[PDB]
């Protein structure tokens, strides 16, 4: 109809990997939609990942990856606006893989069907390394304690770029039997970055109001 | 490495629904062990935790995963994941123009019919669809349903001819599926005396599992979005047989005996029960207990059709008495509401407000035009609600539940390949919106109106909650005064025993094993012979 136009807030970074490379979030009227970008300043680059705010994952997420033309992002789904939500069996959280710098996007599905996308990953941490990337899922009740690991590697036999490898459990002595229940818990101080970012983080100040339509 | 012992109190049979493959399953399981931990003060690796199973994957399509334990995976868990479904017959196929997948995941109509049933046992996760029923007769039916001239909608199928809606097959299969939880209960119960068996249903699996009460009533029950009506509604009256249209005293009287057969198990040689929790309230021995949990907003139980338990529970009369279902069951059984404006949880009221919600808004999700409200009719005046149900330490709060009941998301039109609707491609998580739709879409006007933007449906709301499991159900399920350190591989026994994939005959070759009518189930049908006639004439026009 006669719709308004929008204003949309100026990009602010939503997850600082270092000095270079950063992911952020631009073309939004909210911390809760847009899109994020990949940018790095010494490759001029700037790559759309995700059509969604980077923002909905409340996880942990550790950039170890050195290469530029591999990329893995947690593509999650608002809790409150989501066509999924209601849906008889519910919304399901992805990961955006791109194996040619951002170009062509793959998306790999991961995680159980849930009616609280945000929610989930609340529950959840991601490593990102060169070879691919890693997704941890706690269980149990209170603390982040004994979690079953999720690993993806590249391949190019796959439309993806990545396929999951069976050999996980890399993380922790990789000669040390994993049990059933499976190594409770794990350490991942040595993948703590230097800048002290795990998060991701958004001002909610540079939200641009609007007092349209009167009547 | 720190091996400690299993300890579980009493298991859990999760039992899922109609064209459901456990969606729930995983999540509820999360939620549940979270809960009944906080609740029995296990900490530590002491404490219960979930299992976690393979995904799926793509071949591209959408394939579910394998049902197996994920590299490690096994968790301190006490769920038993049940399934059941419909399998073709070796011979019989595609006479019923059905969605169709083998063990594999692949769609029965996407390959050439020469090497269709070389291998892959055709048959689709949790039954057909349009193959519900509101009572426990309809299970053993020989007849299935019948689309000849709103019958039995199950959304994830368009509104406002008869496109999916190809007759199904006979009903045994629901019976049938029955009878294997009726066999896994005495079988728990032969390998394992004095531990707990919980059943926990969902949609149509209530059927099921109030079928296998009668056979074999576990020590607690509980049932999520029940079907069950205690009165025939015209569509009721339209639809099934004669031998299938039961009067309302026998529907009542049967769920009754249901109930006493379930509170027969609430006496066992002595959780502690002399235990209060940290919000000052008692904890409870809960056998023999009977839940009827609903939803207020349910597009599938509070559609006319139906108008079922699952949705309005036991609701009271018109001068404001409590059901008489009630003292029919006795004091076991129990209504829990999980509504938006409403507590989940907390103490005890006598006429919970069911019609008018308490914020304006209309009780129904964006129901406007005359055909929508004829679908899914305003619930009658002043309708109200008993929640009998004990409180809990850490109840759901109104406030919390204002932003419970969904809605479109975004209703407008589609572009074609990218956008928020059934047969699309959602652009956030590349992945597409509903998984179903391949093996469903089975000139280009109709397949270019497969952009439908499906109406959710507060089906799977109530389960898939975290919040109601983990505050709410896991005080409401029992646990045995003696627990039992597990054993190694006999509950895997009973996982595999559950999943039809891995013991049902009826999917390696067709086998049905149909066990009789209990005596708990009456068929006194109501003279409604006539009565028939009179809904019948009014579809002339
Ligand atoms: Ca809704």
């Amino acid at each position: 109809l006669n719709v308004p136009p929008p204003v949309y807030g100026p990009p602010q970074v939503i997850f600082r990997i270092d000095d270079n490379r950063y992911f952020t979030l631009e073309n939004y009227t909210h911390c809760e939609n847009g899109q994020t970008f990949y940018n790095n300043k010494a490759k001029n680059i700037h790559v759309k990942i995700l059509d969604a705010s980077g923002y909905l994952f409340k996880g942990r997420l550790f950039w170890l990856s050195t290469r530029d033309d591999f990329l893995a992002f947690p593509a999650t789904l608002n809790t409150r606006h989501a066509s999924c939500m209601g849906s008889n069996k519910g919304c399901m959280n992805a990961v955006i893989v791109t194996t040619d710098g951002g170009k062509r996007r793959s998306g790999v599905p991961y995680g159980s069907y849930t009616q609280n996308p945000t929610g989930a990953t609340r529950d959840y941490d991601m490593l990102v390394m060169n070879d691919g990337f890693y997704l941890l899922r706690y269980r149990g009740g209170q603390g982040r304690f004994s979690p079953v690991i999720l690993r993806w590697i590249l391949s190019t036999e796959d439309s993806s770029g990545v396929v999951r490898s069976e050999d996980a459990y890399e993380l922790f002595r990789p000669g040390e039997e994993v049990p059933s229940t499976g190594f409770y818990k794990i350490d991942l101080s040595r993948f703590y970055p230097k800048n002290n970012v795990m998060e991701m983080q958004c001002d909610r100040t540079l939200e641009p109001v609007q007092p349209s339509e009167s009547k | 490495e720190v091996q400690p012992p299993l300890q579980l109190p009493g298991l859990i049979i999760f039992v899922h629904g109609v064209n459901s493959e456990g969606e729930w399953y995983d999540y509820a399981e999360r939620s549940l062990c979270a809960g009944l931990n906080q609740r029995l003060g296990l900490e530590g690796e002491h404490g219960l935790k979930e299992n976690n199973y393979e995904g799926g994957f793509f071949v591209k399509k959408w394939v579910s995963g394998p049902r197996k334990i994920t590299k490690g995976g096994d968790g301190r868990s006490p769920v038993i994941r049940f399934y059941w479904g419909y399998r073709a017959a070796d011979n019989e196929t595609d006479t019923y123009a059905i969605p169709l997948k083998n063990k594999k995941g692949d769609n029965y109509y996407d390959l050439p019919p020469e090497s269709r049933k070389a291998k892959g046992p055709w048959f689709w996760g949790g039954g057909p669809f349009q193959n519900g029923c509101n009572q426990l007769v309809s299970l053993w039916s020989k007849t299935g349903f019948n689309n000849n001239p709103v019958p039995l909608p199950f959304s994830t199928q368009v509104l406002n001819r008869d496109r999916l809606l190809s007759d199904a097959p006979p009903r045994h299969y629901y019976a049938h599926a029955a009878g294997r939880l009726a066999k896994l209960i005495k079988t728990i119960r032969n390998q394992h005396p004095e531990d707990t068996v919980t059943v926990l249903s969902h949609s149509q699996g209530t059927m099921i599992a109030l079928a296998a009460a009668a056979i074999e009533a576990p020590d607690a029950l509980f049932v999520m979005n029940s079907p069950y009506a205690l009165e025939n509604e015209p569509t009721t009256y339209i639809s099934y047989p004669i031998k299938e249209i039961i009067s309302r005293k026998a529907r009542s009287a049967t769920f009754a005996d249901i109930v006493k057969k379930v509170a027969e198990n609430k006496t066992r040689l002595k959780w502690i029960p002399e235990g209060k929790t940290h919000n000052g309230l008692p904890e409870r021995d809960n056998h023999g207990t009977t839940w009827i949990y609903c939803n207020p907003h349910d597009r599938v139980m509070g559609s006319s059709p139906l108008r079922s338990i699952g949705w309005q529970g036991l609701p009271d009369t018109k001068d404001g008495t409590p059901h008489t279902l009630f003292k029919q069951a006795g004091d076991t059984l129990y209504v829990r509401i999980l509504g938006r404006n409403t507590p989940c949880g907390g103490t005890p009221t006598a006429q919970t407000h069911f019609s008018n919600l308490g914020d304006g808004k209309p009780f129904w999700d964006s129901t406007t035009t005359l055909l929508q409200r004829a679908t899914w009719p305003d619930p009658d005046s002043g309708q109200t609600l008993t929640i009998n149900a004990p409180q809990v330490p850490e109840p759901l709060t109104a406030e919390e539940l204002k932003n419970f009941d969904q809605d479109y998301a975004r209703d407008e039109k589609q572009s074609g390949g990218a956008g928020y609707a059934y047969g699309q491609i959602n652009p956030e998580t590349k992945k597409p919106v509903d998984t179903d739709y391949r093996y469903y879409i089975s000139e280009e006007m109709l397949e270019e109106v497969r952009t439908y933007v499906q109406r959710p449906t507060d089906h799977s709301t109530l389960p898939s909650d975290e919040r109601f499991m983990s505050r709410v159900v896991a005080y409401d399920l029992p646990i045995g005064y003696c627990w039992h350190s597990w054993d190694k591989a006999g509950l895997e026994e009973l996982r595999r025993q559950a999943d039809w994939l891995e013991s049902d005959d009826y999917y390696f070759s067709g086998k049905l094993t149909v066990p009789p009518i209990p005596p708990a189930i009456k068929q006194d049908v109501a003279e409604d012979a006539e009565q028939r006639k009179a809904e019948e004439k009014a579809r002339l026009r």
